[PDB]
Parts: structure tokens; C-alpha cells; sequence
């Protein structure tokens, strides 16, 4: 514009008032562009005159764009611009704090940017920048806002990697003019725990001898130096502080034990878990400190044992030596207080007889993975013993002799005979694991009554023979692990007596209440089962019904008694061919038809029928039958040569029946084959089933005649109306499942289809461009509702539907001998979902070819190669990344369909060769061979100079659908499957820790898994970025592992069980809020979790007001964390409620599996929960105690959404309220005092009288009684109805006109409509305020006044509060409460005022609204709505600092409530933290 | 009006200036503000007769309800203005606000027993 003027003000900085005319600036943008900020700053800092200051500020108001004004101002370190601009708004935006820290500056500026709001990551970056530069002031204030916890009285310091620590850094950590300018411009407009986890401290010698904080830290009582790099800890420091009793310095690099650290005053929980102390750790003698409780001296070079404990320590409860190098036989160990000791992973051959026969209270001896063969006389005090994975040949007799054994796990042992309970002598057995062992007998009939309390018995991977029903005498059993036996194949009916079992591991050995109830029914009544399925099969129309007549549309189900077998006359017309695999059950025996009149042609043409039979029911014998012998019998030659058991199903017989004569032989052979079936050696034509099933079958058969002929489909209650048998709720599902397996009725879901002939004649009646049709329902009224769902899902009509540079595309083949029966009509139905907008897809009977663009297409066809007898599908897809994703997804769908519908095909030739074609410049390649060639990432032929990347040709094998950023580098990762490098177990595998381009990045190693489940897990885990989600870094294929981030402070279960005192009232809510946010994101992504529990929630930092505190771990149920009906969608919310219940409880629902394991599941079936506060004694916490009750509703349709529960958790009222005490109905109270006392009668409460003081009383008659019209009291002051006073009657200074308020903060008060102060000092008239607001408010009684820098006046029945200056003695102004109310029934009449030292005033309206205000900025914080209907009295009480609120729930119900003193600060903190979290979530993508 | 929302005749009625309210009437008789207060409500609060009966004769609502559901009868009973109470009574007693108290109840809490007898019969 004009730089001449700015050049003039450049000189005008020191010039006279001539600069005032420069007025002309505000008379008329880019004014501040060059130097305007600096000139105005010399102006207002030039010994500041008010006349010029006002015009300068008026000109400056045009600037308020605002951010860039600060950015130019923030360039030069200057507190006045800092404070003024922060008051005007505009600090963590660009950053700015980092550059101010980098530039030389003063503490005041950085303190302003810190306390005005700054992103945690930016503050950490600025701190790391400033660490290198020598400084002791700016970093000191940075720590104040970065890592200080006054609420917990502790100073954490974790992830922020500081180079070293020095005493001057933690100085203050251990315990104006701008406002005037801003206001007028606006008008114109003892530490306990110290954490040093991740700070790579090479040494700690800095603050060792004597410093500023050495005396301050002398009573620290908790110090953390873990994960550090310490060595040779200085003995000077341990003498320096004489109160430390929680020091845990592990993962450091030590050489020899200090032995002077134990010379500490009173130290406990000394933990060195990874320090490499030398071979000998013998403690120095002559030091008797009886304070150590837990001693984790683990993972060391200790060939011997610490043979110093017996002489020195007297209370070494948890003396642990797990994983040491302990080789020799241990000393007699004369300690007399050892409670829990571990010797796992040591090298121990045996123990001496006196090795353990010294401690009288060893209760938890355990030595896992040791070469142990004998166990020398454990003292009787032991209760839990873990001796798994040892060289045990038989259970040592000493174990049989201890009286009070509770839990014993001797897994991974090679013993032969386990002793009977008549030798155990212990009736309190709880858990007994004996997996990985060679046990053949389970003799218990000797004495079973001794075993009554056994809960979890494990015998997996054992060569058992049979289960004796005597084990049914066991009652408290909960989990019987009998899987992998492969030798039992039976179940004694007495198992039904064990109703307490909720899990059963049956895998490869041949749930919960269903199996046990079935066994109970069989025990009550068992009858032989005589019903089999005989599915006759034909080809294009032949002697099918004629053969049945001697012995077509749909399947024509018929019953044929002889046992009884039902004949299913399947269809011959190819059009009906789509639905047939739905009825080819595994337990049946199929016929066939030759029609020998056609000779050699027909037997080969009918081969696909046997192919389909082999694919569906491989273990089903077949009876081949000719049906045209009347009219060339050489077909027997090919039947014996090629059609035999070579590749096609297990043919058992073939006949040449005429149509008579050979029918007798046919019938005899059918009976012989059906009787001798032996499906997996079971003879299932004569199996045993409960008579309840047979009675139900008879009931259904009888009801078949008595049913609507047109629609014989009965309702869900129609089964109930039939029953007079005895079947409970759980019997019906398994019963109908068995009946459906027996071919009596169909049920897949509120309707039961009886008379399957009608269903299979009508549901397939629809069969009788081309292939597409719209709604054209004819023949047969409310049927369509389920008819469309049944028809579309089972059978647009897919059936009968219209029968290139070679390097940029990828092709795959899945060659099969023939296409299975219902293959395409289901594959094309499944491939209507795949996507990275509706694509275009011209799909014919055997193809799809769905595409969005030339860069996104997928073509699945029906390839017919030259000189190729069998048919196969070819799939083509462009070699782009999106194409690779599509290929992976579609091939996953293909193999899922194959494994879920034709198990016979993919059963180890294998009849399914998955070819992958490639071309260096096409060449066949087996997918199995390609998978085997995973040792490298490049495939090359015998000729070496040419090669192809693996991902280019097999994108499904090596991760290419996933982002290329998820690609682990073997040289970086160090994932070793060690038994301590793991962090926990979960779902389909476990998680470990390893170094990978970082500190300790976790690795999820997979267990038996497959690259088909791996694909799904990777695809769900990736492409999902959220602050509450545990994001993964990389993936590898060599272990086939994942890489994840670290929960720095552990998992929530460990937090609850170990450190229950570290959970603050703001920490529990923060964890709940973040878990709710993660669940909200999961639901918004349409993914269920059903896994919420303390074991699954991970904590990062224990700093309350952080940005990331809790996250939700792996997500694809639990006895203690069960869903309402799914585990015993909206089911996630109920699991969330259980998580909230325990967090509120702090370890009640958990730690309830040891005294009553099933009690965490056996009382929450339908809305039954104990009251948490009374049940567990935890601190009361309403408005979330009601939230859990209102969220975990029994009706899933009544439970709120995850977004709604997150929103309700996002409220400081839920965080600040601590009590809500009710009062008896129809009782009114008008006054309370500082237990709590209330108001001719009197009321009292523990957590007509007018007003009371503390003990004083007084009623409408103003009774001057002496106990231990009065209108106001204080504490001694008394006010009457016509302006009197009392200094008791020491003095009565009459001023009246009733006195009604007296306050102190020289006291102040009110009388009528006039304020006094004191001997009356200043009686300022207040009625003269009618120019603002109504005159009626000014001319009214004054109810309450509070004393501060200003004076706040509240008058009765007024919606406006007045402010009068204390010194100026003039009306400073009015604050209109209704204006706040209108922004948000509302009354607005002020009833009481309360003042807080942080310049926050809380005003109680007549209605149920509490207005928060800030005196510094005169801005509303919020309105406390929904609270009550009235508010009468508020006053601060030092319980914790909290001020109560009284109200009526008008029907009259008076209520009391307690709010935290930090309500506005908490509101600001929560509002800042939610915004920061939202910004982080936005930035994650 | 003003930023909060009120008309000058409201101030005139509350301050009891007869000439000003009369000359302004010669605006809205039932003008309601952001509080919902009526000029009749303010006149009853101040208890200043002639504006009360003039506004009642001018067409002011007999049972106008403010934000707090208080009638001018309620305010007159509350502040001890019995004369306003009967003046409104012959202009046409069971009306309840959200809290649900008649002017009888207001007289009861404030002790205006003189207004209490008038309201019952
Ligand atoms: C105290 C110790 C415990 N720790 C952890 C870490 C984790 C953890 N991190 N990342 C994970 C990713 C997945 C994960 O899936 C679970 C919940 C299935 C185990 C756990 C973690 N879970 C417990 N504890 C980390 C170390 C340093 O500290
Ligand atoms: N000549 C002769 N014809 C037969 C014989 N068995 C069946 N058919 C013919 O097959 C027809 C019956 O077909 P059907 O069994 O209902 O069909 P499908 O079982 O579904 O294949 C009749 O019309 C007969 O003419 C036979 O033994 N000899």
C-alpha cells in the first residue's frame, strides 16, 4: 500500500506525540505486514499517556489474521505480546513453541505458551531440541507441563528419551498489565514415585551426594530406574535417601551386585530382573535389614544360589530366582519366612532332603522346565505346586503326602500311572493339569468321594483308553480336557451329572451345556436309534421311480419302513441340479442308475454324479445299480477298471437289476450295506439316542397329518404347543438338529418345515436376457416375507443363465476333475460383494468379469484348455496393487467355499491342483511348491540370471494386498520365542517383544494357523487408524508374524491386580473414555469385538491428563466377561458394561475365579448384578453407576449405542460428581451447615427453623435460644427482619429493611437493598441502578453477597447479578444470567453464589441450572442442566474440597448433591483433551 | 428494543412513570420480553396502581405467563401488593407455573396473610 507511513512510525518509536496522528491508520488488512507490531509495542511499552493509549488500542483493534499477527509477534521473545495475544485467543498452531524454545528467550514466554495450551508431541519435540543446548530454566518449566502429577504427588518420566538427568532439572517439580490491555481492547472490540523408565541414563551419579533436591528426595519412598542403562549403582545415593521402599531397577546392564543398596534404611520390592550379576551374588554380611518383601533377582549368571539370605533377611517372602543359571544342588536354605519361591528355567538335577525342609511357610514352590526326577519332602504348608516339564517318571510320594494341595500341573512329563485319590489324602484339589503325558488308565472307582473339589482337569495329548463313569462322582469339575486322545470314541452318560462344566475341548477326539444335557437325557432314557437316509440318484431321467416302486420334480421325499430308511428321489433334470448338495448329508448311503440300454456312453456320462458324491459325502458307500436289463453288459468292464475306488467314492457293490427277480438280491444287499455302515467305526444305524428325540419325532409325524395342507410350516411356538414330553429350552436346538440330520423336518429361523416333500416341491417349483426375472409371484398371501429370503439364499436366477500384454495381468488356475454340483450358482452369488460405487459385471452361467475401470477388474471364467479332459476355472486380474487386493479377496472366498462345502475335494493328487502361471518374458507352477519356496523373495529357474519377484506372481502368498509399508526386514527384527520375551497370550496365537528399528517393539507370533486366517486378520487389523486402536508396524512371513506397539505400563489386568492404588478418579474415567472411543470407531467400521476384558485393554502412560492412555488389543467368549446371550452388535455394549463394573470395582469381578470360578458367569444370565459400592466397598461414583445399569439392559434393543455411551462419558459432570444423597419424600429443607446438618424441627445427615450456623439455630420468630425474625447468620453475626445486628448480645449495630447476607473474605453484608461493610464503614446505595435492567430488580431484597477483588451482589428473585467496585465504590456492571440460559421451564432467578480461588464463580439459578463463570475473563464455563428443579443453598465444604448443592425434585422430594471443586478446570481439561484426540484421529489418516 | 430484548414501555411501567407509559400507549399492550415479562408483570412487581388498571383496560393479558410461569397476580401476591391482587381479580386463581404454586402459596411463603384471605374466597 504505502511503506512511507510505516517508515515514518519506524522513526516515531522514540519520537514525540507526532505518532498519535498516525488515528489515520484506523480511519481506513496488510498494515501489520512489515513492522507494525514492533512499532505499537514501543508505543505501549514507552513508559506506560492514557489518552494516546486508548487511541492506539482502538487502532490496534482493527487487527483482530489474528494468528499471523501472533506469528510475527512470537518471532521476538516478549511477554507482553505473549500474554495479550493469548488473552485475545489465537498457541499450538502453525510449530511455535519449538522455535521459541530453540531461540534464546526467557522463562516467562515459554511458561505462557505452555499454560495457554500446547500439543504434547510439540512440547516433547521442543524439549528434545532444548536438551542439547545447555539450560536449566526453560526445560524446568517444560517438565512442569509435560510430566508432572501433583494429584498423585508424583513425577513420571517415561517415553521422552532424555540423554541424562541432573538435579537442577527437577527443582520446582518437587513442591496483570496485559489483562487490563486485553479487557479494554475487548471492550473496544512430598513426592512419592519417580519414574525413569525410557530415559537412557548411562549413569545416575549426577544427583548422588548433595544437591538442591537431595534433601527433598531423601523421603521419596518410590524410585524407578527400570529399562535403563545403569551400571555399578552408587552407594552414596542409597545413603542419601532413607525412605525408598519400592525401587525396581531392571533391564539395566549390571556386572556385580551392589550389596550396599540393601543397606538402605527400609527398602522393599527390590527388583533386578535382567541385570547380569556375576557368577556369585553372595551378599555382604553384617547387614540385618528386615524390610525386603519381594526380591526379583532373576535372569543372571548365577551358577550357584544366593547363599546369604538365611543369615541376613528375615521376611524375604517372594524370593524368586526364575530363569537363572542355577546348576548345582541348592543349600539347605535355612530361611524361616520364605512364602513364594520360583526356580523355573534353571538347570537343576535334584534337591537335597534338607533343601526345602527348613521354611515352615513355603506355599508356592515351583520349578518349571528343569531336569527334576525326585522331590524331597515339601513342608505341609504348601498349597500350590508347579512342576511341569520335568524328567518325572512317576509322581514322587512326597507330593502324595502333603495335606493341603490345591493346584498341581505336571504337564510335559513322561509318567505311566497316576495314583488314585485314596493316596492323595487332600480333599481341596482345585486344578490338575496333566497334558503332554502318556497316561492310559484313570482308575478312580477306588475312592472317588475324596475328589469333590476338582475344577479344571487337563489330559490333552494323552493315550487314554476309556473314561470310567466313576469320575462322574466328581462334582465341582469345570473343564475336562480330553482332546487328542484319538482312542476313546465314547462318552459315559454319567458325564451329564457334571452341569458345572462350561467348556469342552473336543478337537480331533470323537458344546458346554448342550453336550452335557444330551448326556443327561441319554442317561435318563437311552433307546437305540433306527433311522437312516437312502438317497437314490439318477441321470436325465431313467429308471428312478420305477426302481423305488419295485423296492420327476424336486426330490420327492418318501418314507420306507422295513430300522426305517427314507428314500430321497433326487431330480434328473439339470435345471434342478443347483440345490441338490444341500441334501447330500454325510451319514447316508447313495444308490445310482445305469440305464444299460445306453451302454458304455451312459456309465461315463453319469460319472459327475459320483464325483459330486465324493465331494460332498466321501465316507458314504454307494450301490451302483443298472435299471435296463430288459433290453451289451460290457459296462461291467469299465465299472471294474476305471469306476472303482481309484478316485471316485468308496464303491461297495454294483448290480444289474432288471426293473421281479433280482429285486430280492437288491433288497438283501441294501439291508446288508445299511446295517454294516460303521461311519468312522460307529455302526450308526444302531446308535443310542434319548427317547425324548424319538417322542418328539413321533409328535412331529402325528402333527404332519393335523396341519394346514397348503402351508404345513409350523411356528416356533407350535413345537412348544405340542409338548407331553420333557424338554427344556436347551434341548430343543440340539433335538431339531438331530431330527434334521435324520431327515424328518427342516429348520435353519422361527419356522419349522414339516413334510419336507412340500418344501422341496414348492421351493424348487420356481425352476419350472435369459435367466433374469423380477418379482412375478403367482399361485398359492404373506408367504413372500420368508419365501424370498429362503429362495434367494438357496437358489435373478443363477441357474440356467445364458450357457493383455501377458505381463501386466496375473492369472490363476484351480483345476478340478469336474465342476462340483452347485458350484457356480453359489460362487457367483458370493462374488457380489467384493470391492476395494457399483461396478459393471456381465456374468454368465460360469463367469463374472466384474470391473470398475481398466485399472480394476476381475474375470473368473470356465477355462477349457486344449487336450485337457477335466474342466477348470481361470481367474485374471490386473497386476496393480488394487488388483492384487481383489485377487487375494476372491481367492480367499474361493478356498473358503471349497473348505465349507466340499471337504472331500481338498482332502489329501488331492483332486485339486491350484496352478499359478508365470512368464519370464506361460509356465505352470504349483501353488504348494510356490509356498514351499518361501525361503527367498525371488524365484529363479535352473538358469540363474533371470528371476521373478514372489509378490508379482503370487500376491496372495506374500503380503502385497496389504500396504507395502507393512513389510518386515529380517535384519532388523529379533523375534525369539523365549518364555519371557512374550508379553501375553490371546486368540489365535501369542505376542512377544523384540528390537525392530526401535526400542522393544512387540511381535505377535502365530501358533496350526494358516495364510487364510492370516489374510483376514491382516486385512481387518490394517487400514484402521485410530488413537484408541493398537496400530501395527510391520508384518513378516518367515515366522508368519505381526509387529505391534507397546503398552509401556502393562495391561489393565496387571494394573488392577498389582497396583490398585495407582488408579485415580480421573484415570479410570480416561481409560473408560478411550475404550469407549475405540469401540465407537469399531462400530462405525461395522465390526464387532465381543472381547472386552481387563486382559485385552492396554495402558501406555499413567499420566492422567495425557493424550493416549488406553487402547484395545487384538480383535478377530469369556466366563467372567460374557455377553448376555451370545456368550451365555449391541452385545459389545454389555461387555463394555462389565469392563466399567470392574474398573469402578477395582478388582472384584476378577480375583473371583479362585474362590468361586463359575460365580462370574452363573449370576448374570439376565440382568442380575450386585450393587458395586455396597458389594465391594469402593469409593461411591454416581452418574456412571447409573450408566452401567442403564447400559447393560437385558433387552439388547433397549441398550444405548456405543456412540451414545461415548457421548455420555464425554461429560465432566460424570467425572466431578462424587455423591448424590436423597432425602425422605415430602420433606423440605431451607438451610444447611458445614457430617451435614440441616433444618419447629431439625434434621441431620451423615455421609420452622430458618437458618443455622456452626451450633446455632433460629426460626421465623427469631428465638434467641442457647444451644450447642432471624434472617442471616455467620461464624458471630445475626440479622433480623428489619435491619439489626449482633456480635454475640455483645453489640447490636442497627442499620434498618431486612439484613439477609453476611460474608467474609473486614466482613461485608447486605440489608434491604443496601450493602454495608466492617462499626459501619461504607453503606453504598444499590437501588440506584434502574438505568440498567428493570427498576424492580434494583428495588428488591438482597439475598447473598460474596467478597473478592470486586463485589458481587445477588438480590432475591432476580435474573441479574450486579458487580460493584470495591475501591471505586461504583456499579462496575451487570451479568445477566438469562442471557446464558437463552443460549442453551428455565427460571434464571439467582438464589445463591459461590466463589472459587481460581476466579470461578458458580451461580445457582431458581431452576435446575448452575452457571459456571470465570472472573478473569467474564465468560461462562457451562450450564449444569438436567440436575434438578430448584437450587437453594451452596457452600464450600472441606470433606477433599467440594461444595454441596440442595434442591427439590418437585410431589416434593428434596435432594442433596456434591460436586468437585475442580469442576471448571476439569471441564477445560476434558474439552482440550477431546479436541486433541479428535485432531490426532484426523491426522492418523 | 435492546440487545437483551426489552421495550422502553417495560422500563416506564417498572419505574412507575404514568405520563410516559400513557403517551407510548397512545405500542404493544402485551409486549413480552426475553424474560417473558409483561408490562403488567412489572407494574405488579412495583405495585403502582394506575398503570396496572390502565394496561388491564388497554387489553393486557389477564393470565399472561412469563418464562417462570408467574402471572401478574402471582407477583402482586408475592410482593405484598394486595391492591394489585384484587384489581387483577375483577379482571378475571388456580393457574400454576412449572413449580405449580397458586398466588395463595406465594402469599403463604412470604407471609402476606392479607392477600391470603382475599385469594381463598
Ligand atoms: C509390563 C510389561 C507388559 N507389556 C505388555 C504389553 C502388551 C502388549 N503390548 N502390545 C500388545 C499388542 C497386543 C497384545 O495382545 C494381547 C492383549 C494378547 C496379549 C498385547 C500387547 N500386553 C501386555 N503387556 C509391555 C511391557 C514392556 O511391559
Ligand atoms: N424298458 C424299461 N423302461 C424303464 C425301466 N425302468 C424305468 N423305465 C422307464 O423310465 C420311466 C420312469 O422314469 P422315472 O423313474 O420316474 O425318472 P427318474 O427316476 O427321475 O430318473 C418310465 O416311463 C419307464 O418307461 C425298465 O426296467 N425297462
Amino acid at each position: 500500500l504505502a511503506k512511507i507511513l510505516v517508515s515514518s512510525l519506524y522513526r516515531f518509536k522514540d519520537v514525540a506525540e507526532i505518532q498519535t496522528k498516525g488515528q489515520t491508520i484506523l480511519a481506513i488488512k496488510l498494515l501489520v505486514h512489515h513492522s507494525f507490531d514492533l512499532v505499537i509495542f514501543h508505543q505501549m511499552s514507552s513508559n506506560i499517556d492514557q489518552q494516546f493509549l486508548n487511541l492506539c488500542c482502538k487502532c490496534f483493534a482493527k487487527v483482530a489474521l489474528k494468528n499471523v499477527m501472533l506469528e510475527r509477534a512470537c518471532d521476538q521473545n516478549n511477554s507482553i505480546m505473549v500474554e495479550c495475544l493469548l488473552l485475545l485467543g489465537a498457541a499450538n498452531q502453525a510449530s511455535l513453541i519449538c522455535q521459541v524454545c530453540e531461540k534464546e528467550s526467557s522463562p516467562k514466554l515459554v511458561e505462557l505458551l505452555l499454560n495457554s495450551g500446547s500439543r504434547e508431541q510439540d512440547v516433547r519435540k521442543a524439549l528434545t531440541i532444548s536438551i542439547g543446548k545447555g539450560d536449566s530454566q526453560i526445560i524446568s518449566l517444560l517438565l512442569r507441563r509435560l510430566a508432572l502429577d501433583v494429584a498423585n504427588n508424583s513425577i513420571c518420566l517415561g517415553g521422552f528419551c532424555i540423554g541424562k538427568v541432573e538435579p537442577s532439572w527437577l527443582g520446582p517439580l518437587f513442591p496483570n498489565i496485559a489483562s487490563t490491555l486485553a479487557r479494554m481492547v475487548i471492550r473496544y472490540q512430598y513426592i512419592t514415585s519417580l519414574d525413569l523408565s525410557a530415559n537412557e541414563l548411562r549413569d545416575i551419579d549426577a544427583l548422588s551426594q548433595k544437591c538442591c533436591i537431595s534433601v527433598h528426595l531423601e523421603h521419596l519412598e518410590k524410585l524407578e530406574l527400570h529399562q535403563n542403562a545403569l551400571t555399578s549403582f552408587p552407594q552414596q545415593l542409597c545413603e542419601t535417601l532413607k525412605s525408598l521402599t519400592h525401587l525396581d531397577l531392571h533391564s539395566n546392564k549390571f556386572t556385580s551386585f551392589p550389596s550396599y543398596l540393601l543397606k538402605m534404611s527400609c527398602i522393599a520390592n527390590l527388583d533386578v530382573s535382567r541385570n547380569d550379576i556375576g557368577p556369585s551374588v553372595v551378599l555382604d554380611p553384617t547387614v540385618k535389614c528386615p524390610t525386603l518383601k519381594q526380591f526379583n533377582l532373576s535372569y543372571n549368571q548365577l551358577s550357584f544360589v544366593p547363599e546369604n539370605l538365611t543369615d541376613v533377611v528375615e521376611k524375604l517372602e517372594q524370593l524368586i530366582l526364575e530363569g537363572n543359571k542355577i546348576s548345582g544342588i541348592c543349600s539347605p536354605l535355612r530361611l524361616k519366612e520364605l512364602k513364594i519361591l520360583n526356580l523355573s528355567k534353571n538347570h537343576i538335577s535334584s534337591l537335597s532332603e534338607n533343601f526345602l525342609e527348613a521354611c515352615p511357610k513355603v506355599e508356592s514352590f515351583s520349578a518349571r522346565m528343569n531336569f527334576l526326577a525326585a522331590m524331597p519332602f515339601l513342608p505341609p504348608s504348601m498349597t500350590i505346586l508347579k512342576l511341569s516339564q520335568n524328567k518325572f517318571s512317576c509322581i514322587p510320594e512326597a507330593i502324595l503326602n502333603l495335606p493341603h494341595l490345591r493346584s498341581l500341573d505336571m504337564s510335559s512329563n513322561d509318567i505311566q500311572y497316576l495314583p488314585g485319590p485314596a493316596h492323595w489324602k487332600s480333599l481341596n484339589l482345585r486344578e490338575l493339569l496333566f497334558s503332554h503325558n502318556q497316561i492310559s488308565i484313570l482308575d478312580l472307582s477306588e475312592k472317588a468321594y475324596l475328589w469333590s473339589r476338582v475344577e479344571k482337569l487337563h489330559l490333552s495329548h494323552n493315550k487314554l483308553k476309556e473314561i470310567p463313569p466313576e469320575i462322574g462322582c466328581l462334582e465341582n469339575l469345570t473343564s475336562l480336557d480330553v482332546s487328542y486322545n484319538l482312542e476313546l470314541r465314547s462318552f459315559p452318560n454319567e458325564m451329564g451329572k457334571l452341569s458345572k462344566i462350561w467348556d469342552l475341548p473336543l478337537d480331533e477326539l470323537h458344546k458346554a451345556k448342550d453336550i452335557i444335557r444330551f448326556l443327561q437325557q441319554r442317561l435318563k432314557k437311552a433307546v437305540p436309534y433306527n433311522r437312516m437316509k437312502l438317497m437314490i440318484v439318477g441321470n436325465t431321467g431313467s429308471g428312478k421311480t420305477t426302481l423305488l416302486q419295485q423296492l420327476t420334480v424336486g426330490i420327492d421325499v418318501k418314507d420306507w419302513p422295513i430300522l426305517v430308511l427314507n428314500v430321497w428321489d433326487f431330480a434328473g433334470r439339470e435345471e434342478f441340479y443347483s440345490t441338490h448338495p444341500h441334501f447330500m448329508t454325510q451319514r447316508a448311503l447313495y444308490l445310482a442308475v445305469y440305464d444299460l440300454s445306453k451302454g458304455q456312453a451312459e456309465v461315463d456320462a453319469m460319472k459327475p454324479w459320483l464325483f459330486n458324491i465324493k465331494a460332498r459325502a466321501s465316507s458314504s458307500p454307494v450301490i451302483l445299480v443298472g435299471t435296463h436289463l430288459d433290453v451289451k453288459a460290457c459296462m461291467s468292464k469299465i465299472t471294474k477298471e476305471l469306476l472303482n475306488k481309484r478316485g471316485f467314492p468308496a464303491i461297495r457293490d454294483y448290480h444289474f437289476v432288471n426293473a421281479s427277480d433280482a429285486l430280492a438280491k437288491l433288497r438283501k444287499t441294501i439291508i446288508n450295506e445299511s446295517l454294516n455302515f460303521k461311519i468312522r467305526d460307529q455302526l450308526v444305524v444302531g446308535q443310542l439316542i434319548p427317547d425324548c428325540y424319538v417322542e418328539l419325532e413321533k409328535i412331529i409325524l402325528s402333527e404332519r397329518k393335523n396341519v394346514p395342507i397348503e402351508f404345513p410350516v409350523i411356528d416356533r411356538k407350535r413345537l412348544l404347543q405340542l409338548v407331553q414330553l420333557q424338554l427344556d429350552e436347551n434341548e430343543l436346538p440340539h433335538a431339531v438338529h438331530f431330527l434334521n440330520e435324520s431327515g424328518v423336518l427342516l429348520h435353519f429361523s422361527d419356522l419349522y418345515f414339516v413334510e419336507p416333500k412340500w418344501l422341496c416341491k414348492i421351493m424348487a417349483q420356481i425352476l419350472t436376457p435369459k435367466g433374469i426375472i423380477s418379482r412375478r409371484d403367482v399361485e398359492k398371501k404373506n408367504y413372500m416375507s420368508q419365501y424370498f429370503k429362503l429362495l434367494e439364499k438357496f437358489q435373478l436366477v443363477p441357474s440356467s443363465l445364458s450357457d493383455c500384454e501377458n505381463s501386466e495381468i496375473i492369472i490363476r488356475l484351480y483345476e478340478m476333475p469336474y465342476f462340483p454340483m452347485g458350484f457356480w450358482s453359489r460362487l457367483i452369488n458370493r462374488l457380489l460383494e467384493i470391492s476395494p460405487l457399483r461396478p459393471n459385471r456381465m456374468y454368465w452361467r460360469q463367469g463374472i468379469y466384474l470391473n470398475w475401470s481398466p485399472e480394476a477388474y476381475c474375470l473368473v471364467g470356465s477355462e477349457v484348455l486344449d487336450n485337457h479332459p477335466e474342466s477348470f476355472l481361470k481367474i485374471t486380474v490386473p497386476s496393480c496393487r488394487k488388483g492384487c487386493i481383489l485377487l487375494g479377496q476372491v481367492v480367499d472366498h474361493i478356498d473358503s467355499l471349497m473348505e465349507e462345502w466340499f471337504p472331500g475335494l481338498l482332502e489329501i493328487e488331492t483332486l485339486l491342483k491350484k496352478w499359478a502361471l508365470y512368464s519370464f518374458n506361460k509356465i505352470l507352477l504349483d501353488d504348494l511348491m510356490k509356498k514351499a519356496e518361501e525361503g527367498d523373495l525371488l524365484v529363479n529357474p535352473d538358469q540363474p540370471r533371470l528371476t521373478i519377484p514372489i509378490s508379482q506372481i503370487a500376491p496372495d502368498l506374500i503380503l502385497a494386498d496389504l500396504p507395502r509399508n507393512i513389510m518386515l526386514n529380517n535384519d532388523e527384527l529379533e523375534f525369539e520365542q523365549a518364555p519371557e520375551f512374550l508379553l501375553g497370550d490371546g486368540s489365535f496365537g501369542s505376542v512377544y517383544r523384540a528390537a525392530y528399528e526401535g526400542e522393544e517393539v512387540a511381535v505377535k507370533i502365530f501358533n496350526h494357523t494358516s495364510l487364510r486366517l492370516l489374510r483376514q486378520e491382516l486385512v481387518v487389523l490394517c487400514h484402521l487408524h485410530h488413537p484408541s486402536l493398537i496400530s501395527l508396524l510391520a508384518a513378516g512371513i518367515r515366522p508368519r508374524m505381526l509387529v505391534m506397539e507397546l503398552a509401556s505400563k502393562g495391561s489393565l489386568d496387571r494394573l488392577l491386580q498389582q497396583d490398585k492404588a495407582s488408579l485415580t478418579r480421573t484415570l479410570q474415567h480416561r481409560i473408560a473414555l478411550h475404550v469407549a472411543d475405540g469401540l465407537r470407531y469399531l462400530h462405525s467400521a461395522m465390526i464387532i469385538y465381543r472381547d472386552l476384558k481387563p486382559h485385552n485393554v492396554l495402558l501406555f502412560t499413567l499420566y492422567p491428563n495425557a493424550a493416549i492412555i488406553a487402547k484395545i488389543a487384538d480383535y478377530g467368549g469369556t466366563p467372567g466377561f460374557r455377553a448376555p446371550e451370545v456368550a451365555r452388535q449391541q452385545a459389545d455394549v454389555y461387555s463394555f458394561g462389565l469392563l466399567l463394573y470392574d474398573i469402578l470395582t477395582t478388582g472384584g469381578r476378577i480375583v473371583e475365579g479362585l474362590k468361586f470360578p463359575n460365580e462370574f458367569d452363573e449370576l448374570e444370565i439376565q440382568g442380575k448384578l450386585p450393587d458395586p459400592v455396597k458389594e465391594y466397598g469402593c469409593a461411591p461414583w454416581p452418574m456412571v453407576e447409573k450408566l452401567i445399569k442403564q447400559c447393560l439392559k437385558e433387552n439388547p434393543q433397549e441398550r444405548p449405542t456405543s456412540a451414545q455411551v461415548f457421548d455420555i462419558l464425554n461429560s465432566a459432570e460424570l467425572v466431578c460428581l462424587t455423591r448424590r444423597i436423597l432425602l425422605p419424600k415430602n420433606v423440605i429443607v431451607e438451610c444447611m451447615v458445614a457430617s451435614i446438618w440441616l433444618g419447629g424441627q431439625l434434621s441431620f445427615l451423615d455421609l420452622r427453623i430458618l437458618c443455622l450456623a456452626l451450633i446455632v439455630s433460629g426460626t421465623q420468630s427469631g428465638t434467641l435460644l442457647v444451644i450447642n425474625s432471624v434472617t442471616c447468620l455467620y461464624c458471630l453475626l445475626v440479622g433480623t427482619a428489619d435491619g439489626k445486628l449482633a456480635i454475640f448480645p455483645l453489640k447490636i449495630l442497627n442499620i434498618g429493611t431486612p439484613l439477609m447476607c453476611l460474608s467474609e473474605s473486614v466482613m461485608w453484608g447486605g440489608c434491604g437493598t443496601k450493602i454495608f461493610s466492617f462499626t459501619i464503614q461504607k453503606l453504598i446505595e444499590t437501588r440506584t441502578s434502574q438505568l440498567f435492567s428493570y427498576a424492580a430488580f434494583s428495588d428488591s431484597n438482597i439475598i447473598t453477597v460474596v467478597v473478592d477483588t470486586a463485589l458481587y451482589i445477588a438480590k432475591q428473585n432476580s435474573p441479574v447479578v450486579e458487580v460493584w467496585d470495591k475501591k471505586t465504590e461504583k456499579l462496575c456492571g451487570l451479568i445477566d444470567c438469562v442471557h446464558f440460559l437463552r443460549e442453551v421451564s428455565y427460571s434464571g432467578r439467582v438464589k445463591t453464589l459461590c466463589l472459587q480461588k481460581n476466579t470461578a464463580l458458580w451461580i445457582g439459578t431458581g431452576g435446575g441450572h448452575i452457571l459456571l463463570l470465570d472472573l478473569s475473563t467474564r465468560r461462562l464455563i457451562r450450564v449444569i442442566y438436567n440436575f434438578c428443579n430448584s437450587v437453594r443453598v451452596m457452600m464450600t465444604a472441606q470433606l477433599k474440597n467440594v461444595m454441596l448443592v440442595l434442591g427439590y425434585n418437585r410431589e416434593i422430594q428434596s435432594c442433596l448433591t456434591v460436586w468437585d471443586i475442580n469442576l471448571p478446570h476439569e471441564v477445560q481439561n476434558l474439552e482440550k483433551h477431546i479436541e486433541v484426540r479428535k485432531e490426532l484421529a484426523e491426522k492418523m489418516r | 428494543t435492546d440487545e437483551a430484548g426489552v421495550t422502553p414501555l417495560h422500563l416506564a411501567a417498572d419505574s412507575g412513570h404514568l405520563e410516559i407509559v400513557e403517551v407510548l400507549l397512545k405500542a404493544d399492550v402485551n409486549a413480552w420480553d426475553h424474560y417473558g415479562f409483561t408490562p403488567l408483570h412489572l407494574a405488579a412487581h412495583v405495585g403502582h396502581l394506575e398503570i396496572v388498571e390502565v394496561l388491564l383496560k388497554a387489553g393486557a393479558d389477564v393470565n399472561a405467563q412469563d418464562h417462570a410461569g408467574w402471572t401478574p397476580l402471582h407477583l402482586a401476591a408475592l410482593y405484598g401488593h394486595l391492591e394489585i391482587v384484587e384489581v387483577l381479580l375483577k379482571h378475571g386463581v388456580n393457574a400454576q407455573d412449572m413449580w405449580g404454586e397458586t398466588p395463595f402459596d406465594l402469599a403463604i411463603d412470604n407471609g402476606n396473610e392479607d392477600i391470603a384471605e382475599v385469594l381463598q374466597k
